[PDB]
């Protein structure tokens, strides 16, 4: 869904703290009034990708006390409240897979984790006690059992499959779902595209500053040792080496940005359209929301994007 | 060069840093100037700058039997907008 | 329904008037294109290292042999400038194609028919959409349906009446208390429970929560011929 805001300053990153280096870059107009433009609104455009995918209903509805679902268990998907971050037991193991002075700056975002949390936790209680009716108005009690008779005829099955084998169903239904917390303590390759936003966000700014101990053609690359060795007729020749070979360096880390916001932003909006039409009903697409008749769909939380389980017939 | 707002009594410490210029109250509401980390700001009340955390809607918890139905009686004809470039 | 369409329209007009950040989404594109068009005008004023940011000052005060380095560092600060200009608007050109591929998906869908995904032609049940101009853009007015008032009841997956078990062919049983009726799920109708509206498969022993009652027949009055 979403990637690492991140700011970059222009006054520490050529020059490192000298009055002498910041009087040239005022001659070069106004490079860093665009580059300091261009990263703020991708921090704000990383914002918005989680409000339109986890902010399609705004009432927070709560799961009764008693569990009576026709023999079904949502135990794996489920709010413990006896942790102090309310999570299940499937976003505990998503959580646990998923892994400085040069003007680098990382901001916090916006939404906490708790809170992405709650967004998850009030849709899943939507779709169990309602069903479809709390996104297209208001809120209508149907009963599980009374759910899948109405999903069960979208794909031209009749009701007396359902009602006649209500304990082979449910029974097909726990031990899929229980299947994933196997699969997901074993192989930790499952998340390999929110893993692959992380690695090229890190190799991205380790470039940045190993390219700070380039010499450019120089003498050397620290600005104090110039100052201190030559005379400013002659310094200022060696420190415009190094100003035009770092405004570069600068440049491609923000247009090599700019393509991965625009990746990123493709992402978000198929994902606000699964949470819409795979959640909030029942899509007739084929190979949209998952293999085969689409039933239902449950939504979870992970670290920068979402996951998905969908339930096919 | 300004320095006229360490005087005191209007320290806020967050997660991305302290905010000096408006004080803590316990009420969420809607807000509107985001800050970072669930903490907003706004300007309501003899008015000043409030600082809370972000509430993410009403509570509405629905009632739930295994025999229970409900069935609506009346419809609203409703007309939205919507923009693009 | 035809008062509530017209009081709806009327509810836009006042809308449009009052509110002035209505737009918001195409003012941005112009205040971006008129930022990006202001920078690459006020970079012609810089040295650059240079003497002077003018080409007609260094070219009668110095020397050919002389003058071709000062040039040299206003040609390559220049270049750089439209080097910048020409990529950030190569990228602006890629949003603003998806853009325009999400309104001709829309106005086929939405404006030249009717779609049954979920949020995608409004909030609720879309019926109808109309199309009106704008500038560097379009709008759309989408006609929705919305349930208003709700009332409790009873329900009931089956019932059995002579051991055989009655499923309903559309809709859900309902009950006020004392009777059973059939009803949508949509709008609330009462009907009798005949055997038009049922549908007979299986006994009622493996149904879990059915109920007893009657199903009518409309053969009765037949035999009074």
């Amino acid at each position: 869904v979403s990637m690492t805001k991140t700011s970059v300053d222009c006054t520490m990153y050529i020059c490192g703290d000298s009055t002498e280096c910041s009087n040239l870059l005022l001659q070069y107009g106004s490079f860093c009034t665009q580059l300091n433009r261009a990263l703020t609104g991708i921090a704000v455009e990383q914002d918005k990708n989680t409000q339109e995918v986890f902010a399609q209903v705004k009432q927070i509805y709560k799961t009764p006390p008693i569990k009576d679902f026709g023999g079904f268990n949502f135990s794996q998907i489920l709010p413990d409240p006896s942790k102090p971050s309310k999570r299940s037991f499937i976003e505990d193991l998503l959580f646990n897979k998923v892994t400085k002075f040069n003007g680098l700056t990382v901001l916090p975002p916006l939404l906490t984790d708790e809170m992405i949390a709650q967004y998850t936790s009030a849709l899943l209680a939507g779709t169990i006690t309602s069903g479809w009716t709390f996104g297209a108005g208001a809120a209508l009690q149907i009963p599980f059992a009374m759910q899948m008779a109405y999903r069960f005829n979208g794909i031209g099955v009749t009701q007396n499959v359902l009602y006649e084998n209500q304990k082979l169903i449910a029974n097909q239904f726990n031990s899929a779902i229980g299947k994933i917390q196997d699969s997901l303590s074993s192989t930790a390759s499952a998340l390999g595209k929110l893993q692959n936003v992380v690695n090229q966000n890190a190799q991205a700014l380790n470039t940045l500053v190993k390219q700070l101990s380039s010499n450019f053609g120089a003498i050397s690359s620290v600005l104090n040792d110039i100052l201190s060795r030559l005379d400013p007729p002659e310094a200022e020749v060696q420190i415009d080496r190094l100003i035009t070979g770092r405004l570069q360096s600068l440049q491609t880390y923000v247009t090599q940005q700019l393509i991965r916001a625009a990746e990123i932003r493709a992402s978000a909006n198929l994902a606000a359209t699964k949470m819409s039409e795979c959640v909030l009903g029942q899509s007739k697409r084929v190979d949209f929301c998952g293999k085969g008749y689409h039933l239902m769909s449950f939504p979870q939380s992970a670290p920068h994007g979402v996951v998905f389980l969908h339930v096919t017939y | 060069t300004w320095r006229v707002y360490s005087t005191g009594s209007n320290v806020f410490q967050t997660r991305a840093g302290c905010l000096i210029g408006a004080e803590h109250v316990n009420n969420s509401y809607e807000c509107d100037i985001p800050i970072g980390a669930g903490i907003c700001a706004s300007y309501q009340t003899s008015q000043s700058i409030i600082a809370y955390t972000m509430s993410l809607g009403a509570e509405n918890s629905v009632a739930y039997s295994n025999n229970s139905i409900a069935i609506p009686t009346n419809f609203t004809i409703s007309v939205t907008t919507e923009i693009l470039p | 329904i035809a008062n509530q369409f017209n009081s709806a329209i009327g509810k836009i007009q006042d809308s449009l008037s009052s509110t002035a950040s209505a737009l918001g989404k195409l003012q941005n594109v112009v205040n971006q294109n008129a930022q990006a068009l202001n920078t690459l005008v006020k970079q012609l004023s810089s040295n650059f290292g240079a003497i002077s940011s003018v080409l007609n000052d260094i070219l009668s005060r110095l020397d050919p042999p002389e003058a071709e380095v000062q040039i040299d560092r206003l040609i390559t600060g220049r270049l750089q400038s439209l080097q910048t200009y020409v990529t950030q608007q190569l990228i602006r050109a890629a949003e603003i194609r998806a853009s325009a591929n999400l309104a001709a998906t829309k106005m086929s869908e939405c404006v030249l028919g009717q779609s049954k995904r979920v949020d995608f032609c409004g909030k609720g049940y879309h019926l109808m959409s109309f199309p009106q101009s704008a500038p560097h853009g379009v709008v759309f007015l989408h006609v929705t349906y919305v349930p208003a008032q709700e009332k409790n009841f009873t329900t009931a997956p089956a019932i059995c009446h002579d051991g055989k078990a009655h499923f309903p062919r559309e809709g859900v049983f309902v009950s006020n208390g004392t009777h059973w009726f059939v009803t949508q799920r949509n709008f609330y109708e009462p009907q009798i429970i005949t055997t038009d509206n049922t549908f007979v498969s299986g006994n009622c022993d493996v149904v879990i929560g059915i109920v007893n009652n009657t199903v009518y027949d409309p053969l009765q009055p037949e035999l009074d011929s």
